[PDB]
């Protein structure tokens, strides 16, 4: 039940992973 | 991106607050190593 | 219970109230469950939009705040914090903002003052809630205020030596402005 600690290139990902996400979300919203 | 207010709306406006903001920084480095100058100064002689 | 580069333990290093509003809050128990490194970048770039401590009449601590808690809590290490700063910090602000408050709590002065000081040049609008109500802050202001302030955000900041004894001590260089080199013609 632990919790798994991230790693720099784990957060490296998600970070990367994120600011995808945001930019996908304005390009879904000005072609909305 | 969660800006708490748009960044790059006035860039030169913006980069000449961030200018009066580090001079004002300068200014108190200043006058703070001054004051202690002039404490010297008076003290000493 | 590891303790963090200086000499303070991290379960102290906020106040007590500080620490119990924190916990008994709703976005504690809500969006700081199960979180990790990661889980806190989500959680900046989705939760937090301002920079403060406790504010409003609820004193509310803000889920920057609670974030910074549970860093604390976490205690991440120098490679996820540069992950933070610079990769995170030039992608989302707050993150940053996040990153060089926890830095300023947990790292020795040396490191406090060569980590934090080139983003006095980091310019980015931020978001300030606090004393004196709500205000429009930016990202070299809220450095300049964790270099030169007793207290940021609802926490006690512990004491640094002054800038000038680091340099003596040749711990440190010169911190070089480029506003300096334009002052100093201007000064003439």
């Amino acid at each position: 039940g632990e919790v798994k600690k991230a790693t720099a290139e784990e957060v490296h990902a998600r970070i990367e992973f994120l600011w995808q996400r945001e930019q996908e979300k304005k390009k879904e919203q000005v072609v909305s | 991106g969660a800006m708490g207010t748009t960044d790059d709306v006035d860039p030169e406006a913006e980069y000449a607050a961030w200018k009066l903001r580090e001079l004002r920084r300068l200014r108190r480095e200043r006058d703070a190593i001054e004051a202690r100058e002039r404490e010297l100064a008076e003290l000493e002689r | 219970g590891p303790l963090a580069p200086n000499g303070l333990n991290p379960a102290t290093i906020m106040e007590k109230a500080v620490r119990e509003r924190i916990v008994e809050s709703y976005f504690w128990k809500e969006q700081c469950f199960g979180v990790n490194e990661a889980d806190i970048v989500d959680r900046v770039v989705e939760h937090v939009r301002f920079v403060g401590g406790v504010t409003g009449v609820t004193q509310k601590p803000s889920p920057f705040l609670c974030l910074a808690f549970k860093l604390l809590q976490l205690a991440p290490g120098d490679d996820i914090l540069k992950e933070y700063l610079y990769f995170g910090g030039e992608k989302f602000k707050y993150l940053r903002a996040l990153a060089a408050f926890y830095i300023r709590l947990t790292r020795p002065d040396k490191e406090v003052y060569t980590l934090l000081e080139p983003f006095l040049e980091d310019r980015r609008k931020l978001r300030r809630k606090g004393k004196n109500g709500t205000s429009l802050t930016y990202m070299d202001e809220f450095i300049d205020d964790l270099l030169t302030k007793d207290r940021v955000c609802s926490t006690s900041l512990w004491k640094m030596r002054r800038r000038d004894i680091l340099e003596d001590l040749d711990l440190l260089e010169p911190r070089v402005s480029p506003l300096g080199s334009l002052e100093d013609i201007l000064e003439e």
